[PDB]
Order: C-alpha cells, then sequence, then structure tokens
DNA sequence: AATCTATCACCGCAAGGGATAAATATCTAACACCGTGCGTGTTGACTATTTTACCTCTGGCGGTGATAATGGTTGCATGTACTAAGGAGGTTGT
C-alpha cells in the first residue's frame, strides 16, 4: 500500500529589455546541503533523489 | 525537432523551465484505505505483527 | 528591434526609468551610498595587494578616486616606470586568476 | 526501622572467545628537483578607449486625409422561494 506519483513544477524566464533573465545556484550561507543537486543552469539531474 | 521545437510564450516570457517527480507516496497513518463494498476510513495505527 | 515596443507598451514591467534612473535625480546619497561601499571594499583589497602594482589597477572608468585620473598625479605616486599604471588594470586575469580573489567583493548587488 | 529465611536466581569463580597491538611489510604521498610555458617586464606601433568636433542616422511626435460614404446596434440579468415594501385607484367607509 505504498503508492506511487508523477507531479510537476516549472519556472519562467520574462523578456527583460535586453530579453533573457538568470538562472544558477548562487544562495550563499541559507542552507548549502539543499543546493548540492545541480546543473551549470541551475537544474536537477534526471535520476537524483530529491526531498 | 518536437523536443528542439520552440513555441512563443507570448510577450513577456523568452523562456520557461521543468522538473518533473517521482513522489513515493509511502504506506503511514491518516492516509485513507477502503476494500469494494463501501467500508471506507483512516490507516490509524500500523500494528507490529504480534499486536494483532 | 520590433520588440523594442512589445517588451514594454503591453502593460509596462517595473523599469524605474528605463535604465537612465541609473544616472537621473536619484545619484544622490539614495544611491550613492552603496558606490561608497564598492569602492570601500575595493580600496580594501587594491591596498593589500602589491606595493607597486596596488595603483594602476584603479584608473580610468571612476574606481577610486572623485577624479579617477590618467597618468600625471597618478605616475607620481608609483615612481620608477610607465604604463604599467594601465596595463595592470587587465593583469589581473592571469594570476589573480584564483577565484577566491574576491571573496570580499562580490556584495554590492545586493545592498 | 530494625530482624531474617527462604525465594528466584547472581554470583561463584571455571572456562574460552575476541581483541588489539606489536612487528612486520606493504602501500602512497609529500616533496625536491627539473622543465616547461605563461602572463614576468618595458618598450613600441598599432588602431580604433575616449573625447570633441563635424556632417548628416534614428526616431521623437505632431499633424490630420475628401468622386463619396449621413435610422444604429445589442442579445440574453431571469425563470426559483420566499415576502416586505411601495405603488396604483376606485370606493365604502373614517
Amino acid at each position: 500500500f505504498t503508492t506511487i506519483h508523477i507531479q510537476e513544477l516549472a519556472c519562467v524566464s520574462r523578456d527583460t529589455k535586453l530579453g533573457p533573465e538568470e538562472i544558477t545556484a548562487d544562495i550563499p550561507n541559507v542552507g548549502e546541503a539543499a543546493l548540492s543537486k545541480l546543473d551549470e543552469s541551475g537544474i536537477v539531474y534526471i535520476g537524483a533523489e530529491v526531498t | 525537432r518536437k523536443i528542439t521545437q520552440g513555441d512563443d510564450l507570448a510577450p513577456g516570457v523568452l523562456k520557461i523551465v521543468k522538473v518533473y517527480l517521482a513522489v513515493k507516496r509511502r504506506i503511514q497513518p491518516g492516509d485513507k484505505m477502503a476494500g469494494r463494498h463501501g467500508n471506507k476510513g483512516v490507516i490509524s495505527k500500523i500494528n507490529p505483527i504480534e499486536d494483532m | 528591434k520590433i520588440r523594442k515596443v512589445l517588451k514594454i507598451s503591453m502593460e509596462t514591467p517595473i523599469g524605474d526609468d528605463e535604465d537612465s534612473h541609473l544616472g537621473i535625480d536619484f545619484i544622490e546619497d539614495t544611491t550613492s551610498a552603496t558606490t561608497e561601499s564598492l569602492r570601500a571594499a575595493t580600496h580594501d583589497v587594491l591596498a593589500g595587494l602589491t606595493a607597486r602594482e596596488a595603483k594602476v589597477l584603479r584608473m580610468r572608468f571612476g574606481i577610486d578616486m572623485n577624479t579617477d585620473y590618467t597618468l600625471e598625479e597618478v605616475g607620481k605616486q608609483f615612481d620608477v616606470t610607465r604604463e604599467r599604471i594601465r596595463q595592470i588594470e587587465a593583469k589581473a586575469l592571469r594570476k589573480l586568476r584564483h577565484p577566491s580573489r574576491s571573496e570580499v567583493l562580490r556584495s554590492f548587488l545586493d545592498d
């Protein structure tokens, strides 16, 4: 009676006067272990556990 | 090029990003159970095999 | 150059006075107290560095003085030789390579 | 709060298991050397850092067209259940 689920979460980069917006991992001295799991683009890897 | 496809995201958005999660919602108390004959209710303790 | 219109004319993002708000009427202490903090942190590091090199690597664009001069008043406080007075503004890229060299500098996007 | 006999058993006290630390022998790492090549230095010529000047982009915004065009669009507030209030006006009464 353990169940298994698939759920979705998302984000955006708005049209600025140049055009892009930032996406990275820099949140210094706020919860460092909750950062250790990321791409160059600030995104988790397919296959990694997260909680 | 259904993956490398792009779509406009309306004026106000250059880009969008996603992540999906396989949430392993385990057996626990407070979760809900039933049988076919309309018995329906909360899991109200987990009992050792002899606590039964 | 079409998005010139579409970036702002639909319902307007928070662009304070587009980007010119950096140089407008706000240059009073309501902003420049942070300049007088980036300047403090760069004045710290660029005064612990090498006894010669610690001048140069402040010149041209407004870094450290209320008139951030070319040669005449700076060379007279560097002595011995010449336009090392300017080249060392860029030399930092290659043995100040060690990225820790900004450990006390980066806060002034954030205060 | 002292006394003990008489429980269920811990002590009474034999055995033996693991441990760790000694000595040996292996591993690696720390270093000191060397060599490479890069970011050690000034000088010099380049060309395009910045400024100002000039000649002549981009985009500020103000201005308003004429063969003539001269009765318009607009769809669903709501169908129920109540009932309190104001509105009507003729009249049989106050």
